[PDB]
């Protein structure tokens, strides 16, 4: 008796995924692993770092640009971009721009196999006599690593795309058995990855991990 | 096993009363809707403890 | 033990000597006088309260006992010493609300 | 309580400096604990306040799930257009409340965000929700924190 | 017979037999209503050929939520040696029934120490608390009873 | 702890992890090795526990051990009971056993 | 628990006053068998059978979802009594 | 390019130690778990399904000449491991007839085509002069824990029902440490400790672990519109 799998999506943003009914204990089984994954394993990309002119660390403030260093960072941290080209590693975005306009994540120079999911996300907003130019450092990795030329600041980088991962088990009866499990699984995303990719490659991760016990190379157990 | 089933419509949508003495106050009476459950026991919601 | 032993749930040796016959439903012991006693065991026996009152063998053939020594433990007793319960593994900790 | 409280860690010892960087070279040679109450340029920071800086909230959750920090550690977190200094269990908290009620501004407004959450706190937070929210959602607000209670209370240890 | 398959000659169910509720320990027969049977059910029994009779089923079955292996039985009769009973009774059977019960939810368990509670789960060994040498615990009490 | 490292076994960094929470809380005395820090806990009574659900350890040691625990009359099978209906008293005309 | 509880409270000058009339309204589906209901197929309450979704065999669920539609009429002496059932009787044998 | 090194250590039948390193750092908790939990529940194995004994009319009973009563009797036989070693039996009743002074143990018992006792030497009962003991020992393939109050139509009249633990698993423990690329200090060094009762090989048990681990994460192939 395969279980059934069901699919609610909303954008490529949330996704809710529904595996029922599976035997006593599996809904957890499946769970842990899979989230463990979806946070950490899954690919994607991260501004790891950020360069300013007229700046000289993280705790500065600039002239002409209402907010500080950090807060330019928090708004970097959101940043989603995809590389298309699968050869690519890093990429240097660079945005000059002075004027006393409000300033996008649209104003940052194109790049070759490279996107930006969200144009519209506000970094600054500069004033009549204001100035900015930065060069920002994007690199290809996995889950969440912390900051830890000569003025270019290290940035928390978040690359994992899914954001969050909640899975719920609950009770649930075929006919006499009332013990059964039903494993509800909550994945929210950056777009970059839709939330059903992103599980799918979980899995994926877990299956080719569960290949490695395919070849035993002996050892003698020891005794005292 | 189909009579459980049957079982099943009829409690659906109604409610029982369960009541613990000394019965101090109405609380210590109150209305919940029937989850049928293998085993002996009632089982009761943490939260209506303080009342009852 | 003193419990179980006034409680006379449980069988002790009156004399020393040597066990000749041992199963479910008797013991039958010799001793140094050369008396023959068999001590029938109740099994499975209805309490007032319902419970099972049983007496298993401690002992078996061909065993030399001493006067004060088990035979055959009680309801509820383990090698002479009360037994109300299991001993188990304990970890104190809430654990989901359940 | 035991997410939404925070820790008070001594060997700080209530040390004053001038940069922020001064703090964390001497928080990475082993000198001051991660939360002490330090006196860095102006003003009263915490050490992990300047070293962790969240754009989200699940920003900030996602780093305690690598093992980063804790939720009783205190951080510095980018909430609703506002530079908040909670730690993030008490974040958690508020998402918790705010999924709860399903409307997130008010249950901002509803919660104490610089306190832990104890017997009178909850207690406030499930009156107010009565009156400023319905009855069935506060039901429903009842359940969530049952269900996040008891969960946080198995694994905290 | 599928009712009656459990019982000996006497009526009495035999030793070892597994009774469920509902399941007859002793079957009797007693006299209904001074034999007067109601018309229109004297009708109905003649359609069915003649199931009318003179006595109705008074058999000792087993209470709901009891039941067990049957353990032993004791029979005693008036009009038979070292037997003698209240006056009216004819005889008397008895039947001990034998159950083992494993422990269930809602049981009552203690320690000496008077913390007292029931089982109000019972988990599979996987979903328990263990030791890094894998040894699952047995019992998780809840510190705020101390 | 000591049959661990004669079988050729370290100590688990979820151990480490636990062991920091608990120095941290002031059960284990800093700079000390895990290997001693461990004894401290077990000291008290209180050990590593993992949760067997996630395989993540409990945050902070727990008290483990062998409690002697017993079964008590009170049984929920005789104390279960139900009524659709059934016997009425002969004069009061009420419910009857 | 209940959808709108909240509002069916509101519906009212008295709590007692949403109890008698959801419960009368619910004698009224009963006897006469639902087919006088003013719900509409889609807004019909469905119960979840091993078969597939059916109409929900309870009836005080089914006064309240249609008196949260505000399609009843309720209030005192609306009409009289018998002319009242024998004209339910006539529209719904 | 690096494809973790698995390793394995094998004492007898009984137990096993497999190690796979370098992992991901957080990996041995992500593998080493639910292959725990597979382990302790999901692994098929063999139990007394059944005894019948001759002139026992139920388990409550007691033997003339015997000093077990048929409780302690079943349940020594709870502990009876019996291996099959082919794959399309499902079922095998042992024999057993003994009398006079002896001791009976497993090896006592009548031996069946591909069928192995692990634990011969296992006591069964005490028997004494007059003492007479004749057993039909039903055991069956099954998995996890059946209690006897869940019985289907059984053997013979006499026939006494036996709780069945059938998972040939007894203990699951893993552990992690930090190993070493060299440059990556964080990775995972997993090692997966297993008991079982000798029906089953460790790495047997683990294998069919992992397959019913990955015939799970097949289920998530095939969605549905909600």
């Amino acid at each position: 008796k395969a279980p059934v799998f069901t699919v609610r999506t909303q954008g490529r943003e949330y996704g809710e995924f529904v595996l029922e009914p599976l035997e006593r204990g599996f809904g957890v089984t499946l769970g842990n692993p899979l989230r463990r994954i979806l946070l950490s394993s899954i690919p994607g990309t991260a501004v790891t770092s950020v360069y300013i002119e007229d700046v000289l660390h993280e705790f500065s403030t600039i002239p002409g640009v209402k907010e500080d260093v950090v807060e330019i960072i928090l708004n970097l941290k959101e940043l989603v971009v995809r590389f298309l080209n699968p050869s690519l590693q890093t990429v240097t975005l660079l945005l000059k721009a002075e004027g006393p306009k409000e300033v996008k994540a649209r104003d940052f120079l194109p790049v070759a196999d490279v996107e930006i999911m969200n144009p519209d996300l506000h970094i600054a907003t500069l004033e009549e006599g204001g100035r900015l130019n930065m060069e920002v450092r994007v690199d290809r990795g996995v889950g969440y690593v912390p900051a830890e030329r000569i003025n270019a600041i290290p940035v928390d980088a978040v690359f994992s795309p899914v954001r969050r991962v909640a899975f719920q088990v609950e009770d649930t009866r075929l006919g006499q058995r009332t013990d059964l499990d039903k494993l509800t699984l909550r994945i929210w995303t950056d777009g970059s990855v839709t939330p059903l990719e992103a599980l799918n490659q979980a899995v994926e991760i877990l299956r080719e991990h569960l290949t490695y016990f395919s070849n035993p190379q002996a050892a003698a157990v020891a005794a005292p | 096993d189909e009579v459980w089933d049957a079982l099943e419509e009829v409690i659906h949508g109604k409610v029982v009363l369960l009541n613990r003495a000394p019965t101090l106050h109405r609380l210590g009476i109150q209305a919940f809707q029937p989850v049928l459950v293998e085993g002996q026991s009632i089982q009761l919601h943490p939260l209506v403890c303080e009342a009852f | 033990e003193r419990v179980v032993r006034d409680s006379l749930a449980a069988l002790y040796a009156e004399e020393d000597g040597e066990v000749a016959k041992v199963d479910g439903n008797r013991i039958v012991v010799r001793y140094e006088d050369g008396r023959l006693v068999e001590y029938p065991l109740r099994r499975f026996y209805r309490s007032n309260q319902g419970t099972a009152l049983d007496q298993r063998p401690r002992v078996v053939v061909g065993q030399r006992v001493r006067k004060g020594d088990l035979l055959a433990d009680g309801p509820a007793s383990e090698n002479g010493f009360l037994a109300l319960g299991q001993n188990v593994l304990v970890a104190i900790m809430p654990f989901d609300g359940y | 309580y035991y997410i939404t409280q925070v820790r008070k860690e001594k060997k700080g010892a209530g040390l004053e400096f001038a940069t922020p960087e001064e703090a964390l070279a001497a928080h990475e040679r082993g000198e001051v604990a991660l939360n002490a109450p330090i006196k860095v340029a102006g003003r009263e920071t915490s050490v992990g306040r300047l070293k962790y800086v969240f754009a989200n909230p699940d920003e900030a959750l996602l780093a305690v799930a690598h093992g980063i920090v804790d939720l009783q550690d205190v951080v510095t977190v980018r909430y609703m257009g506002k530079r908040l200094e909670t730690s993030p269990g008490r974040i958690l908290f508020a998402r918790i409340v705010a999924e709860a009620v399903e409307d997130e501004k008010v249950a901002w407004e509803l919660i104490q965000l610089d306190v832990p959450q104890e017997k009178n706190s909850l207690k406030d937070l499930v009156y107010q929700a009565f009156l400023r929210l319905g009855m069935e959602k506060t039901a429903r607000l009842l359940d969530a924190l049952k269900y996040y209670g008891f969960t946080f209370s198995t694994t905290s240890g | 017979e599928a009712a009656l398959r459990d019982l000996d000659e006497e009526g009495v169910v035999r030793i070892g037999a597994e009774v469920k509720p509902g399941d007859i320990l002793v079957g009797r027969t007693s006299f209904k209503g001074e034999s007067e049977p109601t018309p229109e059910e004297r009708l109905l029994r003649s359609i069915f050929g003649e199931k009318a009779r003179d006595v109705k089923d008074t058999s000792l079955r087993v209470p709901p939520g009891e039941g067990g292996i049957v353990v032993r039985t004791v029979r005693l009769r008036r009009g038979d040696p070292g037997v003698e009973l209240k006056p009216g009774v004819r005889e008397v059977v008895r039947v001990y029934v034998a159950q083992k019960r494993k422990l269930q939810v809602g049981d009552k368990l203690a320690n000496r120490h008077g913390n007292k509670g029931v089982v109000a789960k019972i988990l599979p060994v996987e979903d328990m608390p263990h030791l890094p040498d894998g040894t699952p615990v047995d019992v998780i009490l809840n510190p705020l009873g101390v | 702890f000591g049959k661990r490292k004669g079988e050729g076994f370290g100590v688990d960094k979820r151990e480490v992890e636990v062991l920091r929470r608990a120095e941290k809380l002031g059960l284990v005395t800093p700079g000390k090795t895990p290997e001693e820090q461990l004894k401290e806990l077990f000291l008290q009574g209180k050990v590593v526990l993992y949760d067997g659900r996630t395989g993540e350890p409990i945050e902070g040691p727990i008290v483990v051990g062998q409690m002697f625990i017993m079964k008590l009359y009170h049984m929920v099978e005789d104390k279960m009971h139900a009524r659709s209906t059934g016997p009425y008293s002969l004069i009061t005309q009420q419910p009857l056993g | 628990a209940e959808p709108g509880i909240d509002k069916l409270f509101g519906m009212v000058d008295s709590k007692y006053r949403l109890t008698v009339v959801v419960a009368k309204r619910a004698q009224q589906l009963l006897r006469h068998g639902f087919k006088n209901t003013v719900l509409e197929p889609e807004e019909r309450p469905k119960m979840q059978t091993l078969e597939g979704l059916f109409d929900d065999p309870n009836a005080v669920t089914w006064a309240m979802k249609e008196l949260l539609t505000g399609r009843l009429v309720f209030g005192e002496n609306l009409v009289p009594e018998d002319r009242l059932q024998k004209e339910m009787e006539r529209l719904y044998p």
